[PDB]
């Protein structure tokens, strides 16, 4: 197992706001067997230090939800530990390829297994960006069939109080 | 009967309900302890104005 380099001179004061989920590269059996009836999903990001401050917004069975999180940093710029907030423990988190105007690609790892995510800052995504992300999926040693593509419509933000998790 | 609580997993894109607290050991001194969910609310309002 080996670690990719993060985005050089990344900055959470400039990489910020919304990011609509395009797709996820992962080997995990959940997306293979449960993965049907998937949900519209987006990241939302703000500065607090070297560590990113983050939310995910998502629908669950037609009700909108928010996952608040802090990406506590590893001492390396653009590398984080997900603050180990539950018994699954830490997740290694990285920003790997991006331009803050149009797209972001993230790597996430736990229990020795790599996974990757593609985002665009608005509804559409370029096929050149999607082709570059498939190389990041192949650098995660995954196939394009282990890419799962998420709802290109029906995104949500600003959920009510009882639909934010407060995980931090 | 209350075990249902949400968790999210960043590594696989699931928002889902955690396996924690699902079972308790009953102490021998409790004959049964039942776990059925109920609620009951009763409200009155009365106004008089003269």
């Amino acid at each position: 197992i080996s670690t990719i380099q993060p985005k050089a001179n990344f900055d959470a004061q400039q990489f910020a706001g919304t990011w609509l989920l395009v797709a996820v590269g992962s080997a995990c059996r959940f997306l293979q067997e449960q993965g049907h009836r998937a949900e519209a999903t987006t990241l939302h990001v703000a500065p607090q230090g070297t560590a990113m401050a983050v939310s995910t917004f998502r629908k669950l069975d037609g009700i909108c939800w928010q996952v608040r999180q802090l990406y506590g940093d590893t001492g390396v710029l653009g590398r984080f530990l997900l603050q180990a907030r539950d018994a699954r423990g830490a997740v290694h988190v990285v920003v790997a390829e991006t331009d803050y105007q149009s797209f972001a690609v993230l790597y996430l790892e736990r229990a020795g297994q790599l996974s990757v995510k593609l985002y665009a800052r608005s509804l559409p995504v370029s096929d050149s960006v999607l082709s570059g992300f498939e190389q990041r999926v192949q650098e995660a040693h995954l196939t394009e069939d282990q890419i799962f593509y998420f709802p290109k419509y029906g995104f949500c933000e600003a959920a009510d109080q009882f639909h934010v998790l407060d995980e931090v | 009967g209350e075990w249902r609580e949400l968790r999210y997993d960043s590594t696989c894109e699931r928002l889902y309900y955690g396996d924690d607290e699902k079972y308790f050991r009953k102490p021998y001194n409790f004959l049964k302890y039942h776990f059925e969910a109920l609620a009951d609310t009763g409200i009155s309002s009365e106004f008089y104005d003269n």
